[PDB]
């Protein structure tokens, strides 16, 4: 979607492998703010939104 | 320490960075002191083939 | 209220201990007041801060 109508998707009831996001070189910017990128496999979340 | 990397990977030669060559090629410590030097070498380290 | 002088000292000491225990719940400007949450969420360069 466009940025004025940006698409929000809920992520819930899943086990998430974020290591395929870190190890992929396709992303020009991979920047996390309130959490370390390498600790994402060690934590549990709810209210995940893309 | 001399090496050749890509142009977007020069941000990963730094303390406290997350990245690819930082983890598996060249890691700098958090208490690193010194200077990182980077310059473009497309005229020397590149071939048309 | 005959024994108020001793009870005043007891109440002051217990209230000072309760305030000192309560001060652990404050984050003092950090992201969390729990040390384990910071150590499990962040890399040591920003977890140090």
């Amino acid at each position: 979607a466009s940025v004025y109508a940006w698409n929000r998707k809920r992520i819930s009831n899943c086990v998430a492998d974020y290591s395929v996001l870190y190890n992929s070189a396709s992303f020009s910017t991979f920047k996390c703010y309130g959490v370390s990128p390498t600790k994402l496999n060690d934590l549990c979340f709810t209210n995940v939104y893309a | 320490d001399s090496f050749v990397i890509r142009g977007d990977e020069v941000r990963q030669i730094a303390p406290g960075q997350t990245g690819k060559i930082a983890d598996y090629n060249y890691k700098l410590p958090d208490d690193f002191t010194g200077c990182v030097i980077a310059w473009n070498s497309n005229n020397l380290d590149s071939k048309v083939g | 209220s005959a024994l108020g002088k001793l009870q005043d000292v007891v109440n002051q000491n217990a209230q000072a201990l309760n305030t000192l225990v309560k001060q652990l719940s404050s984050n003092f400007g950090a992201i969390s007041s729990v040390l384990n949450d910071i150590l499990s969420r962040l890399d040591p360069p920003e977890a140090e801060v």
